[PDB]
């Protein structure tokens, strides 16, 4: 059988997804919990040119704020007591495919920045030093909070907003 | 504060993307051009860059008017 | 001498155990405190094909909710201040044998999920990163609460229910 | 809402498992087939998958009817 | 000079102590407050084979019920915010000697169990994980409450009773 | 409910310990054997194991009767 | 100018102080409120060999009975929710000098004991564990209640009495 | 326009305020309710060298006697069930400026003392322990009761009187 | 159908309400019991710009004078024996909407003040400490007593009168 | 005791509010100005501040006279 | 009971403060010196310390007499 | 279009920048957060002789105090467990160009010194040993704290102050 | 109940301390020795240990009698 | 404490830098020379070295007076 989309506003949103097909600009999805955000990311990617490519979805809340900037990107050896190898990255694992960051508002100012730098340059370095890796990952942010607000609270970098705010989809409860 | 820039810039962009995503989009309609000039553009040049890449992709025919734009602006 | 089963409903439940013998699908046991749940798990396993194999019973209540997701599975070094070695796991200790999780309802949403993933894939990773270990453990959940209810309370993942709900035994007080 | 699926699916499953646990179980009886069609199957295909692995194991003869099923459904 | 025992029932109890000499089975002492329980433990140990060995007496009431299961046994690092070293144990300090647990009834169900396990196996682990230490300590429980009663109240594990109830001395007021 | 076990078991135990603590204790007297059979043994085999290690240690001569036992049972 | 002592019984008590000079045995001062107890402690110490050394006077009533056994001695980290560092001690601050415990009768049985242990051994441990600090502090107890009485009331440890009762001064109203 | 002072005794008191300008010694203001005490404090401070500096006026009656010694000064963590952070202080908030304690007579003997210590040393500690903060606050006490009297009632520390009694202004009804 | 207003003086008062529409200054309503005060508040708010916003009506008599200053505003933890969480507030619940205090005269002098402070500053703190919350609530006081009188009785703060006396409506019996 | 202040102040206020609530209110009429000067103003500047915010809102035309004022003063 | 101290001490103080608050105050007059000697000085040295810091500040000319003192003593 | 400077004090500061053009002496910029410090550094360098040369801006807070003295300068092999190559340096990367150290106050005493040595000598060594590299980097420090103060707190080396205090620009909020 | 111990013990102590505090105290006088023997010594050996350290310090000459002792005993 | 050094030193420096940055700066004016002598120079010779490199760069004409200096000193 199939999936489920039939209400006007969604009859719509599906198409918006379909059009966005041939694209790679990041996408910002927003709706209350349960509305289908992460279901749209997944669909956007099933429809993007890189459907067959991996889908690296990671809940930004499912990781202590102090280790996100260690697992998203990666880690350069001996910089934090105990390192079995410079740590790879979800960015690197998502290289060539999609990287669906769920619950964006929960990004530390430090990573909010560090992401921005990788959304524009596409290059990143694991900790102190310089970039030595090439990643081609389409950003897909989804959050249930109101981004704009957070911007006047200073909890959310504005320039990072507009950067992910290329394509913006809003799922109605 | 450069409404004399919105329509030219926008037109720049609409060209970039129309060519970037191989879309038969030639340009904005009057009705649309108005809107673009009224929007406050907080993001300024940046926001317009996005608003239009987005409008180029969402585009269905050869032109863009209140239709796709209102979706955003 | 022997053990004790003689009432019809139990004269029964014993057999259900006996039949289930040749199986490995998880089993969900439910009855009031003291009814003999943990006595059935133990018997199910004495009867399964892996009787001679270990029995790793662990009370999910006998461990602070914040350290369960550190001892059930295991732990990847330096992720929490102080790590003498990436921590092994009851899952790993129960590898090849049974893993009787008592009082399931007391599983954090985070682990309820993390278990599900291991009931289907059978692979797991200690903290952030990826799976690098192979565990063959038969899940045996027992709880005294009513699972279904908990599902409408949102305290218990449904899909994890049906997954453990392959074989379901209910011990009458 | 696919009662036309329950009996075929079920029959798929009963085959999988009957072969997985080496059980001489050929199929469901009428009385049983009815029940399977009336159950609401909240879990849907999944729940039926389980309900029958379970019924295949609990099976004693060559068939399954109200007997083993009622235990669940 | 000497100590004091002259009444028949005590003229007795002294001997019972003397006989028990050559033993190591735990001992359960019971009498009203002040009757001489802790004076007998001390004497039992002065008489046991391990008199020259240490005497680790610890009032189970002289420690908040939530930290007893942290000091009796020991503690595995980083399991409770702040750990300067995996914590040693009165069990470990009493290794090779006597461990006089005063006021037993005041043992949490969790430790009542945890003790039992160490009275039989003699091995213990500090928190989650496994045993890695060898302790040879003779248990000497003394309580002023009536154990049996507590058993019907469920406040006292029965099997732990009979385990300590190997040798039982009752000091009359 | 196995009074046919008390006297044999007991006798097992009395042997274990008599050898464990190097005590010249050979066995129970009639008077004693009776008691052991009348006691309800709630602890059952366990309690008898203890009751006798204890009686072996408390033992003074070669036998055990109402004497040491009554102390407990 | 000077201080004030001229009545016979005090013309006396001053001397007793003077003689006690070359000593360190604890001292027990007793008189109605206002009689000059704390004035004598202070003088005893001005006269002891350690006059130039600190004077750590602490009213045992000026601290809730549940935090005295946390401030007199000290505190071993994480044993009570919230610990910025294992807590030092008035005993440790008074190390090398005098420790004038005012209003002794107001000592909890638990500390009355804990003090005794430090009056004899001179070693103490902050909470559960063992002594790891060396303190040389001369005890100076002053109370306005009648100690002896309190002993028959069981509110005051006797052995702790005789221990502080080495030198005893009684200030007449 | 302006404020109001025209009667001789007040035509005066204003000047006394003006002279006191270049000072910081505490000041004791006394007059019946409504006479203008708190209006003078405020004026004294508008005139002191630290006019631009804060004015921390706090009614000593507007706080339950058991929480004054917790809010005036501050509070060291975990000393009273529930502490979100060691509590700051009106003394600390008034640091660098004036601290107008209204209705002084309503000070507990415990704080009357604790204030004295801070009027002389200028250093204070939040609860048990030691001073770790530097406060430069000019004391301004105002009360409608007759201080002296209270001194023979023992409800008011004398030495604390003379300490605040450096400069004393009395507002006639 | 509709509501009821037809007498001249009320044909009026309705309009006064209508005009006041576009406002937020507090309003003081006064009339004998039953005259329709609380019916006007409700109407004022149905007409204000914030009609869709909440209406937090609270009878100042329906709460013991000693707990009003605990529920109107809120409560900072551990300041009164037993606190499950710093207590929210009707002010906070009424944030963004109207707060109809019925029977104003029944306000303690302490809260009469505390309200004033929030009518001007709009900021408030739960107990001792400082403001950390932002509330935008339109005050709507209604009382059946004669305010002015109460002012000469000293039972009612005058400055709080004029503050609520911005807009004043008087319902004739 | 500053009747030379009432009319200027009042006029200040009437301006503040007329602008705060977007009301086409220009000022007080003679008849009104009189009243304002006769009122005792116990609240003084404060009371006048209120009396006029209130009169600005109650205002219907471009001016204020005995009408709205009497409602209060 | 050391009236031979009041005048010297006082004079100490008057010096401290006269220098502490930069006041051209040289010393007490006879009339003043008398008073200081008659006062009972319950506070003693302390009270005199205060009485004079206070008198130094209240001081207007180069000297202090019954004037400022009576204010207190 | 252009950038933004129009207020007198800034109409000024721009010029000061312009004059400083032909220089290389370090520069100390200070203003509250957001005032434009880092915007001035950037402008100073756009104007210095080395505009076309690199701009190595590094937030001294964006790196754990224990790894700054490892990344600013560089690192000599095997001196800290795990070294893939003696580590280069931001100093070395900034060689020939500007090195804008943001938030100077956050420099460890150890590096505060180590910088000084490189501001005067211009030579540096990676860890223990001697200098073997030649760096020509213009120092540009910016901090929002008041340097001078920090000097009396001992948290900031004075001689390092005057060294960077060659040219000092202060951005008014 | 060991009056035959008081005088020897006491004498032990008087020696310990006389040497511990460098006091020229040789021993107790008859009058004193009596008292020591009559006291009930509730504290027993302990109390005597203290009573004499205390008496050694309080000692002025070479001996101890009713004098220093009565102070306590 | 060497005001006889400030003006000579300063003059040294003003020369160094005037030559180092090719600035037509000849020297300080009276008004300026005064200031330099009044400043406390905590940094001493060092601080003056900086204060003047800085003043040489900030210099616009041929001389330096209260102008550039006040900026610092
Ligand atoms: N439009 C839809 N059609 C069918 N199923 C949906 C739809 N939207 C959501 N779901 C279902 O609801 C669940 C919630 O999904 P999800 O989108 O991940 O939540 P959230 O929007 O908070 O990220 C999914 O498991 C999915 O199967
Ligand atoms: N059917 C039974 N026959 C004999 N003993 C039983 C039976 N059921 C329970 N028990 C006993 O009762 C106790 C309670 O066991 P358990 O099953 O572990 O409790 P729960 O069901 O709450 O997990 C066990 O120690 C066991 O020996
Ligand atoms: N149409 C079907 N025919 C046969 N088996 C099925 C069918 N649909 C699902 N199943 C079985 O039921 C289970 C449900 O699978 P799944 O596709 O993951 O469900 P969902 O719709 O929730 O994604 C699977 O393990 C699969 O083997
Ligand atoms: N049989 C005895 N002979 C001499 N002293 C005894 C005897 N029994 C008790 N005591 C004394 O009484 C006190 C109470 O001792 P203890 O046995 O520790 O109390 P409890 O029995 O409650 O543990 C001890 O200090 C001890 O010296
Ligand atoms: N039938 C028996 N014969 C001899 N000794 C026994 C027998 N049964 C139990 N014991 C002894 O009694 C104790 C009781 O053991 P256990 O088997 O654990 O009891 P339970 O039935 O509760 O599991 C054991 O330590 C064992 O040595
Ligand atoms: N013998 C004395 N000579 C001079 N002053 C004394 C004398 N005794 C007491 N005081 C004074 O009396 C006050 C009461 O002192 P204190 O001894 O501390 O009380 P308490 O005896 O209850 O501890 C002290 O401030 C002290 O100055
Ligand atoms: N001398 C004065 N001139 C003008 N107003 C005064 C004067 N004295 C008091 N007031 C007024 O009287 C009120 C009572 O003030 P306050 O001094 O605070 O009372 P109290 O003296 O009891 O502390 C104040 O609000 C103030 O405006
Ligand atoms: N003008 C009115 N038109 C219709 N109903 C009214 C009117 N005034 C009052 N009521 C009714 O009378 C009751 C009394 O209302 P209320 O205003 O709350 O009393 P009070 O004025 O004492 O606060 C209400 O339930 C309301 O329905
Ligand atoms: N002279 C004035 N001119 C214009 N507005 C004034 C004047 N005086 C007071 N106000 C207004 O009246 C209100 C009364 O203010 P306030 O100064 O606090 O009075 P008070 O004399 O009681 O301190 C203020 O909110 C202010 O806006
Ligand atoms: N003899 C003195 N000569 C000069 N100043 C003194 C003299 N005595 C006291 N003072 C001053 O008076 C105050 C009283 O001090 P203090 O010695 O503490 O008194 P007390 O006798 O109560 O201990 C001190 O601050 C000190 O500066
Ligand atoms: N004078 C200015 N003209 C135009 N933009 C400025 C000016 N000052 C600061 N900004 C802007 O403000 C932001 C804050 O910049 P920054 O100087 O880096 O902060 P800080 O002073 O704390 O280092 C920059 O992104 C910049 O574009
Ligand atoms: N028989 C003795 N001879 C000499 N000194 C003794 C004797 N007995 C006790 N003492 C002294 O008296 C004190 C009492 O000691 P202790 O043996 O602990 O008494 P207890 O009988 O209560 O255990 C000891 O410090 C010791 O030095």
């Amino acid at each position: 059988e199939e999936y489920v989309f039939e209400s006007p506003k969604m009859k719509e949103i599906l198409e918006k997804i379909k059009k966005i097909s041939c694209a790679e600009c990041p996408v910002l999805i927003t709706g209350e919990s349960g509305v289908g955000k992460e279901v749209v990311a997944r669909l956007i990617h099933k429809l993007s040119d890189r459907s067959k490519e991996p889908f690296v979805a990671l809940n930004v809340a499912s990781i202590p704020r102090d280790i996100f900037e260690a697992e998203l990107f990666g880690y350069e050896k001996g910089a934090f007591t105990g390192a079995v190898s410079s740590k790879e990255g979800f960015f690197e694992l998502a290289d060539g495919g999609t990287l669906f960051l769920d619950e964006i508002g929960e990004l530390s100012l430090e990573a909010q920045a560090k992401l921005l730098r990788v959304i524009e340059s596409g290059k990143f370095y694991r900790l102190g030093g310089r970039k030595e890796i090439e990643v081609n990952v389409r950003i897909l942010a989804a959050t249930n909070r109101n981004i704009k607000e957070l911007v006047k609270e200073g909890k959310f970098r504005e320039d990072l907003y507009y950067r992910l705010g290329v394509i913006e989809i809003e799922i109605p409860p | 504060e450069r409404k004399e820039d919105i329509i030219p810039l926008a037109n720049h962009f609409l060209k970039k993307f129309s060519r970037k995503y191989a879309k038969e989009v030639e340009g904005f309609t009057k009705s649309a051009q108005e809107l673009l000039l009224s929007y406050p553009w907080y993001g300024n040049v940046r926001e317009l860059k996005n608003v239009i890449e987005r409008a180029v992709l969402f585009s269905e025919g050869k032109f863009i008017d209140r239709g796709e734009l209102s979706c955003l602006v």
